[PDB]
């Protein structure tokens, strides 16, 4: 279960 | 106000980035308060939401930062991350593209897009993702990392020495700025980190459980301090996603119902639904009670149920796995909490106690590698249900088609009433092996091998093609049921040669890397008659792993691929082998049984880390110390000397075929008793008010 990336929007 | 919201969505980021997302949800709260129709607060609060296990509540939010902005790709890709959690991998791709879509240069979507391709098997496309990702944002930890292991499981090892000093590097600086570590803990063990840093992924990785059990709210349990309630048993509780088909069941499906039911009572937590075999079949009907926790998603109820059970030892058998839920073990609703069998390293949390392990396996020397206290079983820990799955392999014969062992093999269970029913049948005193000359009886079954035949019928017995056992029992083939018939084995059916030595190793390609392939290379040259065999696991690194051997030298006919094949077949056909050959930068655990039950000399070179040092463990316990080398030099002369001196090699075949029965390896009744008494040692150190200690006598 490969891990994700969240995108924190500025 | 936009732009007080903004400042505040600016703000609960870096709170964000810091760890402290109590906080960081607090003010994307306050943001929208602020300016209701801000969708980057929205989608930054889905984020954190999703962080917590809230994910009904996060996509609410998603959905609303697209219904304000329909072309916000960060929402878009972000929704795909929770879509993926939550199993909808169709979803999370048409996400994921639509974020691409609408900005084609968004590298934290082609990562996120690459990691779908990676778990579906597609290693090329997951790869060339990555490397997309990695082009438009060079300073990627998650992308990088992931690629790596990409690139270990092909075999792929280019700019090798480079790329372990980046991760390393990568990982040192998220170790020093408290961020959790983009490398996985199971995949820990293939780079060269130090134990320390091992040690501090895995605990970080722990870690995060309580974000996700901090929102439940739940005060700590109360536990039971005797055994009063239980009528004096010790309840014992086994947690695993792998109940059912899958290599945890092949190797303890047996110890629920061996367990004195005098002294213990077994409960089976499982995490998965039934998957419809009889590996999961087997284990819901021996053990005392059979709990489906696949159906109580919440962690929260879910712990409240082993709680409410009164169990005394919960068992660990997932650690970083897929399928985990760790956030029960979080919530500790046990007094003693055991890592065992199904994850090879430490857990590095707050909430486990033990670890199950073995003197040979984690030498004392070792504890500072561990977070848990070492438990130790009295030989290895390790164990398999190989006598109770394939007790067709328990004896063999041999066609002499010129005496050699391992050209064309017998097992079947009738295969004594077989060979009785044959005039010519001699003996080879090791057990001992019984040899059919090359007679018309011999011919029919060489026959059916060259033929391509599924079986043919001698004497009323049925002679099944070992190819062909999906196409008679399917059952028998998984190891769900014990073949029937006498089945063939050849070296011709996989293309190995007839005259000469064969080096297997049957792990998965990722246990591979360039100082192994070159210890391996330096054994075939040294033993000219000699091939290495091994399997497409997956396909893919085929090719990788032929041309940096035959950049070593080694031409392309000397290393002889064949496909994983169905669990009994596999298993059966490790006796086609001379011997295996071990990779020291992580071990064959369950492979290593498999090979050691066909009778197969295995050679190891144990390291320091846990999945390292399993192989010598298991051969101690067989009782062949000489298989066990204390450096590359050694682990080369020992290799070479089983397949040059073959009185050698005959003496140590037969000490591997005798003693897999006769030493406790494959003894699951000796080792559950053992296991109880290391329990009943846990126990008691807890009843008497002691918090857990190393067990290490
Ligand atoms: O040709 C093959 C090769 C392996 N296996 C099985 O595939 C699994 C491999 O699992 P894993 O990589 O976790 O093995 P381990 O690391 O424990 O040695 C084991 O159950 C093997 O018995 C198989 O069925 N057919």
């Amino acid at each position: 279960e490969t891990g994700t990336t969240n995108t924190a929007t500025t | 106000c936009p732009t007080h919201a903004d400042s505040l969505n600016n703000l609960a980021n870096i709170k964000r980035e810091q760890g402290n997302i109590e906080e960081a949800v607090r003010l994307y709260r306050k943001a929208l308060e602020v300016f209701p129709e801000f969708a980057a607060a929205h989608s930054n609060l889905a984020s954190v939401l999703q962080q917590q296990g809230k994910l009904q509540e996060a996509l609410m939010h998603y959905k609303e930062a697209i219904r304000i902005s329909p072309t916000f790709a960060d929402a878009y890709s972000n929704m795909g991350n929770t879509l993926k959690e939550m199993q909808d991998v169709q979803g999370a791709l048409q996400c994921y593209t639509r974020a691409i879509q609408i900005n084609p240069a968004f590298a934290d979507a082609h990562s996120n897009l690459a990691s779908i391709h990676k778990d579906s098997g597609n290693i090329p496309e997951a790869i060339a993702s990555y490397r997309t990702a990695l082009k438009l944002k060079p300073d990627f930890p998650d992308a990088y990392c992931n690629l790596a292991h990409c690139l270990q499981i092909v075999c792929d090892w280019t700019d090798y020495d480079e790329r372990m000093k980046k991760l390393v590097s990568i990982v040192a600086d998220q170790l020093e700025k408290n961020r959790l570590p983009s490398v996985h803990p199971h995949h820990s063990m293939l780079y060269p980190l130090s134990h320390g840093f091992r040690k501090a992924i895995a605990e970080r990785h722990g870690n995060l459980c309580l974000d996700k059990i901090n929102v439940l709210h739940k005060p700590p349990y109360e536990h039971p301090k005797d055994l009063k309630l239980s009528d004096g048993r010790l309840r014992v509780g086994y947690v695993s996603s792998d109940f059912g088909n899958h290599p945890t069941s092949h190797l303890m499906q047996s110890i629920p119902g061996m367990h004195n039911p005098d002294k213990f009572e077994v409960f089976c937590y499982a995490l998965s639904p039934d998957d419809g075999t009889n590996f999961r079949v087997k284990v819901m009907a021996e053990a005392n009670h059979f709990i489906d926790l696949s159906q109580i998603p919440c962690n929260g109820k879910a712990a409240d149920r082993i709680h409410q059970d009164g169990i005394h030892i919960l068992v660990n058998m997932n650690g970083y796995t897929k399928g985990a839920r760790n956030e029960l073990f979080a919530l500790r609703p046990a007094p003693i909490q055991a890592m065992w069998l199904g994850y090879p390293g430490t857990s590095g949390a707050l909430f486990m106690d033990y670890i199950i392990t073995d003197q040979e396996t984690s030498p004392a020397e070792v504890a500072e590698q561990y977070s848990e206290k070492l438990a130790y079983m009295p030989h290895t820990f390790f164990i398999g249900d190989h006598a109770n799955m394939f007790p067709h392999l328990k004896k063999k014969a041999v066609i002499d088609f010129k005496i050699y062992d391992n050209r064309i093999v017998l097992n079947g269970i009738d295969l004594k009433a077989f060979l009785d029913s044959l005039p010519d049948v001699k003996i080879v005193k090791m057990l001992n092996m019984p040899v059919i000359p090359m007679n018309t009886i011999a011919e029919a079954v060489i026959e059916m091998i060259n033929r391509g035949q599924i079986q043919i019928t001698i004497n009323g017995f049925s002679i099944s093609n070992g190819l062909a056992t999906t196409q008679i029992n399917n059952k028998a083939a998984t190891g769900e049921e014990v073949p029937r018939t006498i089945i063939v084995t050849t070296r011709s059916q996989y293309g190995l040669p007839e005259d000469a030595i064969v080096y297997c190793n049957f792990n998965q390609l990722y246990k591979i890397d360039p100082s192994t392939l070159q210890m391996w290379a330096n054994i075939l040259k040294r033993v000219p008659n000699s091939v290495l065999w091994l399997l497409r696991f997956p396909a893919v690194g085929e090719p990788n792993i032929q041309q940096y051997a035959q950049n070593m030298g080694l031409p392309q006919n000397r290393i002889i691929f064949s496909p994983v094949a169905p669990k009994e077949e596999h298993v059966r056909r490790g006796q086609l082998a001379d011997v295996c050959l071990d990779t020291p930068l992580c071990n064959g655990h369950t492979t290593g049984m498999d090979v050691l039950w066909a009778g197969t000399p295995m050679v190891t070179m144990p390291g320091e880390t846990l999945a390292s040092r399993v192989a010598a463990s298991q051969l101690t316990c067989l009782g062949c110390l000489e298989l066990i080398a204390k450096n590359r030099q050694e682990y080369e002369d020992i290799a070479v000397k089983l397949g040059t001196d073959l009185e050698y090699l005959k003496k140590v075949r037969g000490k591997v075929w005798k003693q897999r029965i006769s030493s406790p390896l494959f003894n699951t009744k000796q080792y559950t008793m053992e296991l109880e008494r290391l329990y009943l040692q846990m126990w008691e150190h807890y009843a008497a008010g002691n918090k857990p200690d190393h067990m290490i006598k």
